[PDB]
RNA sequence: UUUGAUGAUUCAUAAUAACUUUUCGAAUCGCAUGGCCUUGUGCUGGCGAUGGUUCAUUCAAAUUUCUGCCCUAUCAACUUUCGAUGGUAGGAUAGUGGCCUACCAUGGUUUCAACGGG
RNA sequence: AUACAGUGAAACUGCGAAUCAGUUAUCGUUUAUUUGAUAGCAUGGUAUAACUGUGGUAA
């Protein structure tokens, strides 16, 4: 069958073709997300702790597994000591950097004095001759505008109350006038 | 697509007046009986607003047949200005354009109204600021430029009077008002031929003590013709500006003419500035010229520029002029003549510092001559340690006067250093690095605080007996320069026996885990040097995992894998190697500058030798953040009080501020020693995170 | 002499007591960003975009009162069969309400053209 | 415009997808929407889309 194996820390993934089906015979009637050891199933890969993903059968449809799952996938849960060729050595970067303010503050350990604005991820995209550097965004950041709007909400609440409970008194003045009348 | 909905300030940004550049067939080209009557009845038809209707009902008996206007001039003018001083926003365009038309029919008889009309106009521009309507501003400034277009024949001598009238627009401190009104006044400047413009430039320079940006906008708008084309009167306007300049005006007027020249040079590209350069060179042939010359050499006949500069130097500012001429010159002969002038140019340390910050090229002859002519400036210039011009620094540092080297050797022989003579010896040894026996003697006398120790270690790295004395001092022991000295001694047997005689390297292998990554890198490079001069696989893995520390997302994704592999090797595999691996793991977990590496450290701290130094180091890290270390060395005070040649520009102000900060760094010796103490390595940090 | 009314109220509304698998009382956005002077990096402040508690309005739905249409006595009896028709409670209901459950009652329709059929 | 600032595909979110006839009441129901009133922590965490890749599959 074919085994897509993915190293998670690099995040790389490559496929294998597994003959000697009595290696595959220990995968059978075993539930999804259970432990698989490296040398215990196969020959070359050593100490690679796995867990099966389940997934697609013959012609691609998805607990107790049969031999229809041609595309079997694994993530390397714990690497042993086998030196793989495109999984453990060649590293692919994690793609999207952190976007939120406190997410960046966790990603670089910032305190409550930093007001980050330089711990943003950067990227330069290259036309070939004229470069375009870019700083994306710091969203959910405390701005001068946000506490201004908070102040405006405070002012609106206090102004609505400080009109309402006084208009009550100017109604009570006319009620007192009619009570002196009658 | 339509419907964009630009904001109010957005429309104001799109606005520019230019009515003679606005070309339609409006009403005025098609003239009936009066010139006023056509624009009256046309506006009566197209616009309805209630006060404009009752105004029309008031003036309809006297609008038609221009004899009626010339009889009833004053009365309907008072009706006009009363309705503009009434001013609802919807009536503004008809009444205001009619008041614009009300001068074109008459001519000279409007000058008895002109001042009061402009008074109502400026009061309504203030009301327009509180109205917030770009259409209102467009109409009002448009009718003002119409008035100036129709009355430029009579507003020749009264330029000073009308700009003194309109000075609440120029110095308003609300810059788009002045940017509007400067266009109208600049059209008047383009009108007025020579002598009245000279008197106007004199009075405008004299009244300068937010009017500066307004005068800059008026000059730039007077020069502002069509795109990539200068004004036809620009060569004479520059002549009147330079005649009002050259010690006939105040201090800020020189920077005003500078900024006007800067904006005009940015506008007119290349060929439009031939006659401008000719008129400016003719005005510069007589002999303030310095800010003008630096301004004209900013924006990039350089031989004629060099000739005029040589005359004006035959007779800071000359340093900035020579720095800009070096950054944009094209003649090596002129560069050699500039070296001849650099013989007579003082503050050559600051000049060479700004020039090396600018570029790095040929003709480096005068540096050795300035070194032979020969304090704190030379100290700071040698203190510029690792530059891109270090290849020329390490080759030309020998060319100094060695009499100063042997004189510093006489000061480095004896050292009675209590508190500040150690700093004096630091200033001596900084220059003496560019100059071994006296080094070892003074180091023995000095070891017999942190800044003086780091400076002695710098002279130690600049310098087997010396290695034995350095190992004895390291057993007697800032630490970054000390590890620099140790690695320089270890890389720059008998040494095997001398290192095997003294037991060491356990303290450095334990305290390699500091809160500074450069200190960690220096300790890791020093310990491998000691193990080389007297295992290596795991040490080189720990050095290489700390080598790829530029934690960009590719390299930061790579570093968790590299640290996991090296930690798996050193954990599945001596006491010194265990101490070095524990110090590297503690440094990686206590960096707290990347959470990528602090996940690899939290992974690698799971299979270590049980409680060897793990919980002890964890208690040390938890106890490191209860109090903090401080109190670096102090210095005296100094005062530049200098370095100004500009007031306000876009990029010229930034370049002048950079040269001013350069001169304040090359200021007096107390500030120079304070900057030298600021020039340090990292230290302990990251409180609350560890 | 204390309170808002309709034809009409356990109506509108206010007070206590606790229950809330604890509802809401803005972790929101665009344009300007002006002021107070103890110039902090403070405190303030405009226009309007969304949201959101309750009431009213508006637009609706779903039921409900009264009349009607195809021919017939070679259709005179029809509905309480395994709900028929009420009353009492409960459940369902968005609710009045056999829409249903049990319990109490044995009703109700009809020669008037009903009931059935064309 | 070294956080962001122009246009902006994709995607999430938000919004919207026998007629019976005349005929009264809803003090028997709800009333999305519009409209008008209406309520005295410098702001934290998920769990993911588009995308990068590994495939199956005639599809």
């Amino acid at each position: 069958m074919k085994l897509n194996i993915s190293y998670p820390v690099n995040g790389s993934q490559k496929t294998f073709e597994i003959d000697d089906e009595h290696r595959i015979r220990v995968f059978f009637d075993k539930r999804i997300g259970q432990e698989v050891d490296g040398e215990a199933v196969g020959d070359e890969f050593k100490g690679y702790v796995f867990k099966i993903s389940g997934g697609n059968d013959k012609q691609g449809f998805p607990a107790i597994v049969g031999p229809d799952l041609a595309v079997l996938a694994l993530v390397i849960v714990k690497k042993g000591e086998q030196e793989l060729e495109g999984l453990t050595d060649t590293t692919v970067p994690k793609r999207l950097g952190p976007k939120r303010a406190n997410n960046i503050r966790k990603f670089f350990g910032l305190s409550k004095e930093d007001d980050v604005r330089d711990f943003v991820i950067r990227r330069e995209v290259t036309k070939g001759e004229k470069t375009y550097t870019k700083a994306p965004k710091i969203q959910r950041l405390v701005t001068p505008q946000r506490l201004q709007r908070k102040r405006h909400q405070r002012a609106l609440k206090v102004r609505n109350a400080q009109a309402q409970r006084e208009a009550a008194a100017e109604y009570a003045q006319l009620l007192a006038k009619r009570l002196s009348e009658r | 697509k339509r419907y964009r909905y630009s904001s109010f300030k957005a429309r104001i940004d799109d606005l520019k007046i230019e009515p003679a550049r606005n070309l339609e067939k409006r009403v005025h080209d098609y003239v009936e009986s009066s010139h006023f009557l056509a624009s009256f009845d046309q506006w009566k038809e197209i616009n309805l607003s209630a006060k404009f209707t009752e105004f029309a009902a008031e003036i309809e008996h006297d609008v038609q047949t221009l004899p009626q206007i010339l009889y009833h001039d004053k009365k309907i003018f008072n009706s006009l200005v009363s309705f503009i001083n009434f001013h609802d926003e919807f009536s503004l365009q008809p009444l205001l354009d009619l008041l614009a038309q009300f001068c074109h029919d008459l001519g000279p008889d409007f000058l008895k109204f002109y001042e009061e009309a402009i008074k109502t106009l400026i009061n309504l521009l203030d009301a327009a600021i509180e109205f917030e309507s770009s259409n209102v501003f467009e109409w009002g400034f448009n009718c003002l430029a119409y008035i100036f277009k129709y009355l430029s024949k009579f507003l020749v001598k009264k330029l000073v009077l009308t700009c003194d009238l309109l000075i609440p627009l120029l110095s308003h401190s609300k810059e788009y008002l002045s940017r509007f009104s400067a266009e109208a006044l600049s059209f008047l400047v383009r009108k007025c031929p020579v002598s009245n413009l000279r008197e106007f430039v004199r009075s405008v320079f004299e009244k300068l003590e937010l009017y500066e940006g307004l005068l800059i906008l008026f000059t730039e708008s007077m020069t502002s013709t069509q795109e990539t084309l200068h004004s036809k009167a620009k060569a004479i306007m520059s002549v009147l500006l330079h005649e009002a300049l050259t010690k006939s005006s105040p201090e800020r007027s020189v920077s005003l003419l500078s900024d006007i020249w800067m904006n005009i040079s940015k506008y007119a590209s290349i060929e439009s500035l031939l006659p401008v350069y000719e008129v400016m060179y003719q005005d510069f042939n007589d002999s303030r010229i310095l800010k003008v010359l630096t301004t004209i050499v900013f924006s990039e006949i350089p031989d004629w520029n060099k000739i005029t500069i040589l005359i004006e130097r035959i007779m800071l500012s000359q340093d900035k002029v020579a720095f800009l001429f070096a950054l944009f010159i094209r003649n090596s002969d002129v560069k050699t003549l500039t070296l001849f002038h650099q013989k007579l140019f003082n503050y050559a340390l600051t000049n060479i510092s700004d020039c090396f910050l600018e570029f790095f090229q040929f003709a480096l002859r005068l540096s050795y001559e300035r070194v032979f002519s020969f304090l704190f400036l030379k100290k700071n210039w040698q203190s510029q340690g690792k530059k891109i011009a270090l290849f020329f620094l390490e080759v030309d540092d020998k060319p100094e006067l060695q009499k100063v080297r042997e004189v510093n050797f006489p000061e480095e022989f004896i050292l009675s250093i209590r508190d500040f003579f150690v700093t004096a010896e630091i200033n001596d040894s900084n220059d003496l690095f560019e100059i071994i026996f006296k080094y070892s003697k003074l180091q023995n006398t000095e070891i017999i605080e942190r800044i003086f120790s780091t400076f002695a270690s710098p002279d130690n790295f600049t310098k087997g007996t010396l290695l034995k004395i350095y190992r004895k001092e390291d057993d007697a022991s800032l630490k970054t320069i000390l590890d620099n000295y140790e690695n320089y001694k270890e890389s720059l047997g008998w040494n095997k026996l001398v290192s095997n005689l003294h037991p060491s390297e356990s303290l450095k292998g334990l305290m390699s885990h500091y809160p500074s990554l450069l200190l960690s890198l220096t300790d890791n490079f020093m310990l491998p040097d000691g193990k080389i001069r007297y295992k290596t696989l795991m040490i080189l893995q720990g050095m290489q995992v700390p080598d790829l520390l530029s934690s960009c997302m590719v390299i930061e994704e790579i570093p968790l894998t590299l640290q996991n592999a090296r930690d798996l090797t050193i954990r599945i595999k001596t006491k010194t190697d265990k101490l070095v691996s524990s110090f590297f793991l503690k440094y990686l977990f206590g960096l707290l500058t990347v959470r990528f590496s602090p996940v690899w450290t939290g992974v690698f701290d799971t299979l270590p030798n049980v409680y060897t130094k793990d919980e002890a180091l964890v208690w040390k890290l938890v106890l490191s953040f209860i109090k903090l270390p401080d109190e670096n060395q102090n210095l005296d005070y100094y005062q530049p009080l200098l370095e100004d040649g500009a007031n306000k520009v876009l990029w010229d102000s930034s370049v002048v501020r950079l040269r001013d900060t350069i001169d304040t760094f090359s200021h007096i010796w107390s500030k120079y020693s304070t900057q030298n103490t600021s020039i340090i390595s990292t230290t302990i940090e990251r409180r609350g995170n560890t």
